[PDB]
Parts: structure tokens; C-alpha cells; sequence
């Protein structure tokens, strides 16, 4: 409906995952790193277009205001149910339809986040509604809706 | 430690990466 305060915080965490040197901006290099580590393989050419399309001022990098404007649009995405499924498949590395703690540790490590085994088990607990000890599709959708 | 913010931020980052930063 509106951009609530916690959502802004979530968006801030997303931003910081891109903004690897923590200098307030996302470069093509930083964007390239992240996408590579999430198994995407774009080209320098494609990356440059990706920056440009949401660089609505035109200085070659992305700051949080610009990021937020995009994230705001993405909040009313028609292709949203499908975008979430796609992200699920990135996390669910064995395609068995549940995200284990090991799987979550792998992605988080790939994003360059250094977590303790308790910090990981805490994130799983956050989403694990049925108490089985891992996040299934429905729980993932629930959390992100 | 905000486990939910950390997780949802990471999954949002994954959603961005799979749709060419959009
Ligand atoms: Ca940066
Ligand atoms: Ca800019
Ligand atoms: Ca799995
Ligand atoms: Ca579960
Ligand atoms: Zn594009
Ligand atoms: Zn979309
Ligand atoms: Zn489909
Ligand atoms: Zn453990
Ligand atoms: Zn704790």
C-alpha cells in the first residue's frame, strides 16, 4: 500500500549486499560480483544496461534513493508470484522443494556474508512455520508476501 | 541479530539478480 519502515530496512539490507565496499553506491563491478555469485552469468555489456536503466540521474552508479524507486515499483510487480519462485530455485540447490540450513549457508556465504551456525539456524527458524527444520516453498512464499 | 531482515534482504537481492536488476 505504502512503503512501510521495516520494508525500507529490508531494502537497505538488499542494497548493502550489492554495495560491497559500503561507499553508498552500486557500480557495475559490484553488481557483476553479486550476480556471478548467484549463478547468473551476464556480460559487461548487459551489466552496463542494467545500471543505466535505473540510473535515473545519470552519473553511472546507483545510490539508495534510485534503488528504492525500483524496489518501490517491484512492490507492485504483476510477475511477482513467478519472481519469488525463481528466487526459491536459487536457494533450493538440490531441487527437492525445501531450503536446508546448509543451502542457506551456501548462498549467504556466496553473497559475502560471514555468519555463525546459530545466526543461520535463526534465519531458518524465522521462516520454518511447520517446525521440520527447513523452509519449503509455501513458507518462503508466505514470508515474502 | 535481525534474522528476518537478513533473510528477506538476501532473498530480495536474489530476486533482483534473477530478473536482471529489475
Ligand atoms: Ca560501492
Ligand atoms: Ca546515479
Ligand atoms: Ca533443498
Ligand atoms: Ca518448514
Ligand atoms: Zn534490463
Ligand atoms: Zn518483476
Ligand atoms: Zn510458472
Ligand atoms: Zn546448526
Ligand atoms: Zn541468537
Amino acid at each position: 500500500d505504502q512503503l512501510t519502515e521495516e520494508q525500507i530496512a529490508e531494502f537497505k539490507e538488499a542494497f548493502s549486499l550489492f554495495d560491497k565496499d559500503g561507499d553508498g553506491t552500486i557500480t557495475t563491478k559490484e553488481l557483476g560480483t553479486v550476480m556471478r555469485s548467484l549463478g547468473q552469468n551476464p556480460t559487461e555489456a548487459e551489466l552496463q544496461d542494467m545500471i543505466n536503466e535505473v540510473d535515473a540521474d545519470g552519473n553511472g552508479t546507483i545510490d539508495f534513493p534510485e534503488f528504492l524507486t525500483m524496489m518501490a515499483r517491484k512492490m507492485k510487480d504483476t510477475d511477482s508470484e513467478e519472481e519469488i519462485r525463481e528466487a526459491f530455485r536459487v536457494f533450493d540447490k538440490d531441487g527437492n522443494g525445501y531450503i536446508s540450513a546448509a543451502e542457506l549457508r551456501h548462498v549467504m556465504t556466496n553473497l559475502g556474508e560471514k555468519l555463525t551456525d546459530e545466526e543461520v539456524d535463526e534465519m531458518i527458524r524465522e521462516a520454518d512455520i511447520d517446525g521440520d527444520g527447513q523452509v519449503n516453498y509455501e513458507e518462503f512464499v508466505q514470508m515474502m508476501t | 541479530f535481525n534474522a528476518r531482515r537478513k533473510l528477506k534482504g538476501a532473498i530480495l537481492t536474489t530476486m533482483l539478480a534473477t530478473r536482471n536488476f529489475s
